[PDB]
RNA sequence: GUUGGACGUGGGUUAGUCGAUCCUAAGAGAUGGGGAAGCUCCGUUUCAAAGGCCUGAUUUUAUGCAGGCCACCAUCGAAAGGGAAUCCGGUUAAGAUUCCGGAACCUGGAUAUGGAUUCUUCACGGUAACGUAACUGAAUGUGGAGACGUCGGCGCGAGCCCUGGGAGGAGUUAUCUUUUCUUCUUAACAGCUUAUCACCCCGGAAUUGGUUUAUCCGGAGAUGGGGUCUUAUGGCUGGAAGAGGCCAGCACCUUUGCUGGCUCCGGUGCGCUUGUGACGGCCCGUGAAAAUCCACAGGAAGGAAUAGUUUUCAUGCCAGGUCGUACUGAUAACCGCAGCAGGUCUCCAAGGUGAACAGCCUCUAGUUGAUAGAAUAAUGUAGAUAAGGGAAGUCGGCAAAAUAGAUCCGUAACUUCGGGAUAAGGAUUGGCUCUAAGGGUCGGGUACGAUCAACUUAGAACUGGUACGGACAAGGGGAAUCUGACUGUCUAAUUAAAACAUAGCAUUGCGAUGGUCAGAAAGUGAUGUUGACGCAAUGUGAUUUCUGCCCAGUGCUCUGAAUGU
RNA sequence: CUAAUUAGUGACGCGCAUGAAUGGAUUAACGAGAUUCCCACUGUCCCUAUCUACUAUCUAGCGAAACCACAGCCAAGGGAA
RNA sequence: CGUUGGAUUGUUCACCCACUAAUAGGGAACGUGAGCUGGGUUUAGACCGUCGUGAGACAGGUUAGUUUUACCCUACUGAUG
């Protein structure tokens, strides 16, 4: 039989991701003397919208303090800053929204965007509108902060990792719907090349595990173990339970 | 004279969709494109392009809002928790 | 009634290929080729069209005297006056109030 | 066939300004390298000692070293994207923004005279917006232009359309028409001048004012008065009447002239096409890049009185290569075996009727091509009509017929309140002759008058073989069942559907040392310019309502067990 | 409902073998979707008739193809019936 | 010598209405598709029921699905010689 639609996507062709418009990667600044010692002040210059992104980048300008010249950034805007707004960044900064800590700078209960995973990698976590990151403690001995990602997950990493205060912009975006095919249309549009999607099941087997019969149906527990192998895995996988999901979820 | 109602501005939708959804849309759609009260310059200028996108007529200035609105309910609990926790660095 | 012709190979609508009518001193209608209209530079402050300044397509700008790319103020052919009365006013005020921030934490280190 | 896109023989394509050329787009692809037995694969700034400008140092001299930068790291990729600069008249058998004539502009290289500037060295003026013929400015830095969606009404420009007077030429004239048709034009470029917006100065506002077709603006300074700016665009003049257009009057085998005259002044707009401005609507869509050009911040440095600085002011000199340039562009110059009823990207667009780029008739231009002659049997193909009945025909109303524009009246169940609805059902409609309502502009001391230019709407008489959306053009309607929510999609060439998709609903995997996926391999690759409001994987299928019980089996899964394999 | 209905619709249900996102039930609006009746309409029919154009047909010129064991009048008989 | 008109069904068959003198039964390659039609059956699309782990199956239900050529010989109808 055929290579199904999901063996397709890992060439590349059709499938690489929509760029022309983008305003180029949202990054934290570079972590160097004056952010790992002092603090740097900046100004967003703009803030902006990205194509196939939620929420808004803030372009934000620095001096370069090894040369005379400007240096500008782009970050992703957190909810509340504004143009014309003063950012600093730097180990020792005072703790508002738009600014830019180290994790063990900050006391519990901060709440805190686009954060590194290891010091350095100029931001990881919570990049989405609306996400952000809780601070849910310190171990000052091995420097290590303990925090909350917006999967519900609780990871644990170097103090010296960066985040911005507040939350990220555009929030609310997914509780409106998107009402018919062509808002949708267009939403993938400044994506990449996965919409609409055929069911395996209106398919013929050639074309996928579902394909054929002369019933629309799966004829086997679409449950698929990780064992699996590619060309078998569509359905559920490797899925621990199945079902309408009764009662309070929320990690404990 | 009163046009329509219930739907509102969502009458453009006709007959289509089925009215829950509609329901639902109306509201953020009067919730975006409302004019807002400036924080900086004190006239209700502030009018949305962009989803989380806030900016002033005159006085030109851009604030990061929520996507259909300007603040969000979790960014404006969040903002005074920073306060909070900020009081206790230097007090 | 009379009818007209592009003058150049390309046979598009494209915004090179903008077209105007004439009448010409053989009495007749005829097409000439128009470049694209040049827009009003701006200011770097805030983005108003700058006065003062003429407005030509870009290389044009070599083959014009220096009197039509600026005005005779500092920061002529770049900002915007009332622009430049801020920085004027934020300059001033900041190095005051520089001094000021000075011999007060002088003080503040010789009582405490 | 005397004709031809045929046959024979020749002639023909002229550029500093039109294109290529230059730039960058998706993308393509060398190089230090890393894979691969290898043809080769990967990578493109990537684990690399990756290169060249400005001038100074030379007065053996020609270019070694002295500074300081720049670390930007190939290149190819648009004859519709970006982009230095040209127009009008004339001219050929066939070329023309390419030739001729006149009149310009750009770029590069040279430069000298004039003007400007300076003894207060690197200009003055204006309260200001800002003005100008000029008015030195290295490194470095920064700003701007290039440079950007779509729809809507409103304002304006251009060309076209309509039209008055006059000056010409043409047509009709039994009769009628101060008539019908036609000529009356002005390029790039240059000077002065011209603008919505924006901005400055004076002033200090409730009795709130200003104001758009569209409700937006003002103590963060409105209304008002006075000014500043962009030059889209228009006006007058230069170009330039000498050109071109239209006439008359002579000359004569010719090349072909010669002589004249006139080419003038207005009007109108929900007109048409196109351009453009100030605004407004929309988005989980917010709608390229690079070459290139200019500006400002900076002040390195270089500079005068016995004479210096200036080529962003004026004028002057030289140069501008290579390739394409004919013609067709389609019912005969392309692709379909062909001079095939098929296919194949696009610009310009007159008058009437009418809502109209519809149909129907016309002007300009172009055609009049498609074997022909004679007859008009059957049967056909294509176009029409039929008395009384009215689906009795048929698997089935298939085919056909009926309906239809516009104004007015009138309109049910049901409904997600948006619809259903042109529901259904009705009346009216020509011609001619009148009445009424609807506007512009100018002078009024600190009630009205005068003038000119527009088809809309309603009402009233008269009139006809009762006709009048007179051709053209133009919905049949109603009551239900099954089914898919809807718009959308597919079997090119027997299936368009109830199939696919869709929004909505639900489930699954994953925190990057990752999920899913690619590859022979790799210092390889997609998602990824990404980060759970995310990416990836399934199912169901808008709304409302509701989604019961079963984990023994097959799967999937587990902070579980342990002495069996 | 019809004069008359293996049709249609409303009911009934020990339902060969309905049934819950293998989604169940309902559903305004929409459909070149399948089905039933009604009004209008009509050459669909009773039952046929007539007209126009171009054909066919006859002439000049031009001029193919399919197919072809050999061929081409029947009744019966027998015979691979 | 005649043996019909209709409602339901793709139907042959069946069954009712109605007329009539009567509404007899059969053959002709189960007469008759270069004569038609294409509703059924019986390819490729698709829904449901039943069966199957599945691809798929069903003599179960349902919807959509290209009907080619005569100018020859003979026969037949007419027409010259
Ligand atoms: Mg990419
Ligand atoms: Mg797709
Ligand atoms: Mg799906
Ligand atoms: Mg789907
Ligand atoms: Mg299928
Ligand atoms: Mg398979
Ligand atoms: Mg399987
Ligand atoms: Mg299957
Ligand atoms: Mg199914
Ligand atoms: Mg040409
Ligand atoms: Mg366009
Ligand atoms: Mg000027
Ligand atoms: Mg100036
Ligand atoms: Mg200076
Ligand atoms: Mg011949
Ligand atoms: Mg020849
Ligand atoms: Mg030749
Ligand atoms: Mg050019
Ligand atoms: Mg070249
Ligand atoms: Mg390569
Ligand atoms: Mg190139
Ligand atoms: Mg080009
Ligand atoms: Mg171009
Ligand atoms: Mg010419
Ligand atoms: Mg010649
Ligand atoms: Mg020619
Ligand atoms: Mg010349
Ligand atoms: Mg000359
Ligand atoms: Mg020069
Ligand atoms: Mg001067
Ligand atoms: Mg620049
Ligand atoms: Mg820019
Ligand atoms: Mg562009
Ligand atoms: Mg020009
Ligand atoms: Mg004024
Ligand atoms: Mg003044
Ligand atoms: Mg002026
Ligand atoms: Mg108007
Ligand atoms: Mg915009
Ligand atoms: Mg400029
Ligand atoms: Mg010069
Ligand atoms: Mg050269
Ligand atoms: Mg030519
Ligand atoms: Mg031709
Ligand atoms: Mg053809
Ligand atoms: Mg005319
Ligand atoms: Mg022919
Ligand atoms: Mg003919
Ligand atoms: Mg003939
Ligand atoms: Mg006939
Ligand atoms: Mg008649
Ligand atoms: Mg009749
Ligand atoms: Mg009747
Ligand atoms: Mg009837
Ligand atoms: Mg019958
Ligand atoms: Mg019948
Ligand atoms: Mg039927
Ligand atoms: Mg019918
Ligand atoms: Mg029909
Ligand atoms: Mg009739
Ligand atoms: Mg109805
Ligand atoms: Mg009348
Ligand atoms: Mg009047
Ligand atoms: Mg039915
Ligand atoms: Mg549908
Ligand atoms: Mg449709
Ligand atoms: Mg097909
Ligand atoms: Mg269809
Ligand atoms: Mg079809
Ligand atoms: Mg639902
Ligand atoms: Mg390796
Ligand atoms: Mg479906
Ligand atoms: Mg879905
Ligand atoms: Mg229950
Ligand atoms: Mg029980
Ligand atoms: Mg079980
Ligand atoms: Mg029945
Ligand atoms: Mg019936
Ligand atoms: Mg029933
Ligand atoms: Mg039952
Ligand atoms: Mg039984
Ligand atoms: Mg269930
Ligand atoms: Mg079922
Ligand atoms: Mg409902
Ligand atoms: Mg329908
Ligand atoms: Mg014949
Ligand atoms: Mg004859
Ligand atoms: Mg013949
Ligand atoms: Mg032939
Ligand atoms: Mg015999
Ligand atoms: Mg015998
Ligand atoms: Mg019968
Ligand atoms: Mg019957
Ligand atoms: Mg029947
Ligand atoms: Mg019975
Ligand atoms: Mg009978
Ligand atoms: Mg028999
Ligand atoms: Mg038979
Ligand atoms: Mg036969
Ligand atoms: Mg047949
Ligand atoms: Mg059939
Ligand atoms: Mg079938
Ligand atoms: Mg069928
Ligand atoms: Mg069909
Ligand atoms: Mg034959
Ligand atoms: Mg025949
Ligand atoms: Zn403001």
């Amino acid at each position: 039989g055929r290579v199904i639609r999901n063996q397709r996507k890992g060439a590349g062709s059709i499938f690489t991701s929509h760029t022309r418009l983008r305003q180029g990667a949202a990054k934290l600044r570079t972590l160097d003397y004056a952010e790992r010692h002092g603090y740097i002040r900046g100004i967003v210059k703009q803030i902006v919208h990205d194509s196939g992104r939620g929420a808004p980048l803030a372009k934000v300008v620095f001096r370069d303090p090894y040369k005379y010249r400007l240096r500008e950034e782009i970050f992703i805007a957190n909810e509340g800053v504004h143009t014309g707004q003063f950012i600093y960044a730097g180990k020792k900064a005072s703790l508002n929204v738009g600014n830019v800590l180290p994790l063990g700078s900050v006391p519990e209960g901060t709440i805190v965007s686009n954060v590194e995973e290891k010091p350095g990698d100029r931001g990881a976590l919570a990049r989405a509108s609306g996400n952000y990151v809780i601070i849910i403690g310190h171990n000052p001995d091995e420097n290590k902060t303990r925090v909350r990602l917006p999967s519900g997950a609780k990871k644990v990493i170097s103090s010296d990792a960066r985040g911005v205060i507040g939350v990220i912009a555009g929030g609310g975006r997914v509780d409106k719907p998107l009402l018919k095919a062509g808002r949708a249309f267009h939403k993938y549009r400044l994506k990449r090349n996965s919409w609409p999607k055929t069911r395996g099941v209106a398919m013929n087997p050639v074309d996928h595990p579902h394909g054929g019969g002369n019933h629309q149906h799966i004829g086997k527990a679409s449950t698929i173990s990780r064992g699996a192998v590619s060309g078998q895995k569509a359905g559920l996988i490797a899925a621990r339970r199945t079902g309408l999901l009764r009662g309070s979820q929320k990690t404990q | 004279a009163k046009r329509t109602k219930k739907v509102g501005i969502t009458g453009k939708y006709g007959v289509r969709y089925g009215s829950s959804l509609r329901r639902q849309v109306k509201k953020l759609e009067i919730q975006q494109h409302a004019r807002y009260d400036c924080s900086f310059c004190g006239k209700k200028t502030v009018k949305r392009g962009a989803a989380g996108i806030w900016t002033c007529s005159c006085c030109k200035k851009t604030v990061a809002g929520g996507a259909y609105t300007v603040s969000t309910a979790a960014a404006a609990t969040v903002r005074s928790t920073i306060r909070r926790l900020r009081e206790m660095v230097e007090a | 009634a009379q009818r007209v012709t592009f003058r150049r190979r390309n046979p598009y609508n494209t915004r090179s290929n903008k077209i105007k009518v004439v009448k010409t001193p053989g009495g007749i209608l005829r097409a000439q080729h128009v470049k694209k209209l040049a827009t009003r530079p701006k200011c770097g402050d805030c983005g108003s069209a700058l006065q003062g300044i003429s407005t030509l397509r870009p290389r044009q700008y070599a083959t014009v005297s220096k009197t039509h790319k600026t005005v005779s103020r500092a920061y002529g052919g770049s900002r915007c006056a009332n622009c430049v009365k801020e920085r004027i006013i934020r300059a001033f005020l900041i190095e005051e109030q520089k001094i000021v921030k000075k011999v007060v934490k002088e003080q503040t280190e010789a009582a405490k």
